[PDB]
């Protein structure tokens, strides 16, 4: 299986501040192949950013994508109070689906 | 697409078999593809199987490559999830998602239904 | 990939636009171009994957039935590959004879010469004719009365002929093709030319009434059925969809990558190289009209012969005219040789795959090679003879392209969209390259390329006018006959395959309809 691994697997943040995290793939993964989802507490996972660099629907443009063969991560120009939730990384391009560690922003 | 509702889930026992459901609405059920997700008490996702529209390509994860059988219901617009040797790593909530395009990710989620095998 | 430019671009576009009264052939051309000319582009391409095989075994995984528009392909290149070489014959011929101190074609002075010859520049200083035209129809052509008198086969020609096919054969034999550094060379050197011919066109003291001509639409030519099948199987035929090279060639590899992306983007371009380049024809066109003070849709051959009419004119007018001569034919040879090393390429391949047991049982494959381009060269002499034009003529519009190529593309569209289904093929795509055709190409495929391809068949019957050479030469009927040969030589194919599998096939009559229906047979 082509597993995801992503580091800051809890990332304590003030409001304002921006934050990144970074995934990391143990295979090639695609540009288009790479997705983001966000998890609220308690609630099912929402589609956050896909292609690596294209907003979902009801994603605000305060968050961004970017990345590229092995390496990707996402960032937030200045993380809100509703910015609060677990960010899974998720790779299409091989049919195994992995998703990563989650990332959960505690405040 | 509006609304995506996991049902079935209970309480089994090691080695037993359940059937999931998963029932969709507001959008056309037979042109996109279902994939089911797993979420373990750890909070980890886990990938288990997808169907195509058509249901003529199917594809499991690993760990339930030989244990469960993925079919979907076009005609009546629900999914289905069918286990048959539930191990005690088994106990998760269930996801169904629609995975039509590839590169464009899970556009919606489930409510989900929880699985134990206490 | 080098083979998505080449003669249909450079050479067949522009003389069909000008046979066409110009404009009027660019409505029915985009309309063709986006209607079914992408669309079926990407189908084809998408089968040879989805099989991972020749043209002809796809079929047996998609509609066993219809296997036999897998037939009508492989025909199709055969055919195609006889005369469409003859093209770098003529420009083998004017690459020698443009190793001159003065270009023979520039002026009239010579034993070939007729009397009433008058140089352009003096011609507006009566039924005068230009050095340049009469050049191409009596010294390389020799241009016989009519088909009816084939004449002396001409020597120098047919050493041309034999000189293309010897490097075809060591090539194919020998696997020689542009994978090193010089691929920038042989990819980047069709471009430089056409932009130096380009813009040489348009500097002409009287490109803007070409270029007016090129555009503007006589909107009454619609009325008349050649000018939108002329238009829709060019399209077909620039592409090479039809002849299953396509699928062929999606077959030999294809991954990592966005095909739907890839198909727009090489079909595009295609088509955009094709109305650039036709400025550059008609740009000098309009030259040659105010110089010899004639119409523009007079000044030049109504026929395959414009490319080598309007191209030599215009390196005539250029600083030190022979370099820029050679330079031209040896990017007419080398654009026009890599397309003939893919079409013999796949055409061994197509055989080859059909009968493994003998042929490709061990190294009997380099003397099928040998033999192929033999009887090639053999068919090719028929249009090497004085009177081989009208030949040329009418296997260009018939034995691969017109009706023949319609009759394939719609078939294929229906046989995935009605029998197979749209949607095993949408979901087929899903699984191959992850996202589904959508609705452009859904539809397509079920009903604008069905109902364009029927729409045209019918409406060329319906107002049927027959085939002349240039616009003055009838075809006498016989030679029409034999023209319609070579294109239901490719269209019998489907109908003969269907019945033969009905008779091979046990059981009772519906079983072996069902049988043969259903895929992977
Ligand atoms: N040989 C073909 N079928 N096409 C090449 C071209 O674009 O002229
Ligand atoms: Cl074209």
């Amino acid at each position: 299986e082509n597993v995801l691994t992503q580091s800051p697997a809890i990332m304590s943040t003030s409001p304002g501040e921006k934050v990144t995290m970074t995934c990391r793939a143990s295979s090639s993964v695609g540009s288009s192949y790479l997705h983001w989802y966000q998890q609220k507490s308690g609630a099912s996972p929402k589609l956050w950013i896909y292609s690596t660099s294209n907003l979902a629907s009801g994603v605000p443009a305060r968050f961004s994508g970017s990345g590229s063969g092995t390496s990707y991560s996402l960032t937030i120009s200045s993380v809100e109070a509703e910015d609060a939730a677990t960010y899974y990384c998720q790779q299409f391009s091989g049919y195994p689906l992995t998703f990563g560690s989650g990332t959960k922003l505690e405040m | 697409e509006v609304q995506l509702v996991e049902s079935g889930g209970g309480l089994v026992k090691p080695g037993g078999s359940l059937k999931l459901s998963c029932a969709a609405s507001g959008f056309t059920f037979s042109s996109y593809a279902m994939s089911w997700v797993r979420q373990s008490p750890e909070k980890r996702l886990e990938w288990v199987a997808e169907i195509s529209s058509g249901g003529r390509y199917i594809y499991y994860s690993d760990t339930v490559t030989g244990r469960f059988t993925i079919s979907r219901d076009n005609a009546r617009n629900i999914l289905h999830l069918e286990m048959s040797s539930l191990r005690s790593e088994d106990t998760a909530m269930y996801y169904c998602a629609r995975g039509e395009v590839r590169q464009r990710g899970f556009d919606y989620w489930g409510q989900g239904t929880t699985l134990t095998v206490s | 990939a080098g083979g998505f430019v080449g003669l249909g671009n450079v050479w067949r576009f522009p003389y069909l636009c000008y046979k066409n009264g110009g404009g009027a052939f660019l409505i029915p051309y985009f309309i063709f171009l986006f209607g079914s000319g992408l669309p079926v582009f990407f189908l084809e391409i998408i089968i040879g994957q989805y099989t991972s095989e020749g043209g002809i075994t796809c079929w047996e995984k998609i509609c066993p039935l219809f296997s036999g528009i897998g037939y009508a392909s492989v025909v199709i290149v055969s055919l195609l590959n006889v005369y469409y070489i003859v093209i770098l014959a003529w420009a083998t011929y004017y690459l020698f004879q443009s190793f001159q101190k003065e270009l023979p074609w520039a002026h009239c002075n010579h034993s070939w010469n007729t009397p009433h010859c008058m140089e352009d520049t003096m011609r507006k200083n009566t039924n005068f004719t230009s050095p340049v035209i009469e050049f191409w129809e009596r010294n390389v052509l020799s241009l016989s009365p009519g088909i009816d008198h084939p004449g002396s086969l001409k020597w120098d020609l047919a050493l041309c002929l034999l000189l293309v096919w010897l490097v075809c054969f060591f090539c194919i034999w020998k696997g020689v093709r542009s994978t090193g550094k010089v691929v920038y060379f042989t990819a980047t050197f069709p471009f430089a030319m056409l932009l130096v011919l380009l813009v040489r066109g348009l500097t002409l003291p009287g490109a803007g009434a070409g270029i007016k001509f090129y555009l503007y639409p006589d909107i009454t030519r619609l009325e008349d059925p050649q000018v939108w099948i002329d238009a829709g199987t060019q399209i077909f035929f620039s592409y090479a969809i039809c002849l299953g090279a396509m699928t062929s060639l999606g077959s030999y590899n294809k991954y990592h990558n966005n095909v739907y992306r890839d198909c727009m983007l090489l079909g595009c371009l295609n088509s955009g190289t094709s109305f650039v380049s036709g400025f550059a024809i008609f740009s000098i066109l309009g030259f040659m009209a105010q110089e010899q003070g004639v119409d523009i849709a007079d000044v030049a051959e109504s026929g395959p012969g414009l490319a080598f009419i309007a191209y030599p004119k215009a390196v005539t007018m250029m600083p030190l005219p022979t370099f820029w001569s050679i330079l031209f034919f040896i990017m007419l040879l080398l654009l026009g040789l890599d397309s003939q090393f893919v079409e013999v390429e796949g055409q061994i391949t197509s055989l080859v795959d059909l009968y493994p047991s003998f042929l490709r049982k061990g190294y009997r494959r380099e003397i099928f090679i040998a033999f192929v381009c033999s009887i090639s060269y053999l068919l090719g002499l028929t249009m090497v003879t004085e009177g081989g034009m009208y030949v040329f003529q009418l296997f260009d519009y018939y034995a691969a392209s017109g009706v023949c190529l319609l009759w394939v593309a719609f078939f294929e569209c229906f046989v995935i969209a009605w029998i197979y289904g749209g949607n095993r093929f949408s979901e087929d795509i899903r699984d191959m390259i992850g996202f589904p055709p959508g609705p452009w190409m859904k539809y397509s495929w079920a009903v604008i390329t069905p109902v364009l391809c029927v729409g045209c068949f019918i409406f060329s019957l319906v107002k049927y006018v027959p085939l002349t050479y240039n616009k003055t030469y009838v075809y006498p009927n016989w030679a029409i006959g034999l023209g319609w040969s070579l294109a239901l030589s490719s269209m019998l194919c489907v109908p003969l395959v269907i019945v033969i599998r009905l008779c091979q096939t046990e059981g009772p009559f519906l079983v072996r309809v069902k049988y043969l229906l259903t895929p992977r047979e």
